[PDB]
């Protein structure tokens, strides 16, 4: 399949 | 837009809680995006269908069938749309849903519920702020 949709940067 | 799904359970999830479970799933679907198991647990994509369904749709439904995951049952001692807290002997489990994620990890016996708590929610949080 598809990656699903990616992650945002990772939090601090 | 930036490193993987399982970055996040490998890294920001299992480095910070000592879990016998964790997952990343599409809160609408269940499909899973990363996990982590350990030894003898194995996530069934149908158990989180459920789980997303449940939370999405009627959390309440939680407190009367108890958590179903890893293959085993968990006591829910809270529940809503954003949060279900679980129970099973020393192990406890955090459930976090966001705008498109469902959060789950649940803990070798006898690790501090709390730091699992303050780990899955805040990261939930972040997403959240994130529109995620």
């Amino acid at each position: 399949p598809p990656p699903p949709p990616p992650p945002p940067p990772p939090p601090p | 837009g930036s490193g993987s799904w399982q970055s996040y359970v490998d890294n920001q999830i299992c480095q910070h809680v000592d879990c016998t479970l964790a997952a990343i799933a599409n809160i609408q679907d269940g499909s899973i995006w990363a996990k982590f198991e350990k030894d003898d647990k194995k996530i069934s994509p149908k158990e989180l269908k459920t789980i997303a369904d449940t939370i999405r749709q009627n959390p309440n439904g939680f407190l009367e069938t108890g958590i179903h995951i890893g293959g085993e049952k968990y006591i829910c001692i809270q529940a809503d749309n954003q949060l279900v807290r679980g129970r099973r002997g020393s192990s406890a489990l955090c459930i976090v849903a966001t705008n498109t994620c469902l959060l789950a990890a649940a803990t070798v016996d006898g690790y501090p519920a709390g730091q699992l708590n303050n780990v899955i929610e805040k990261l939930g949080d972040y997403l959240r702020s994130n529109n995620y």
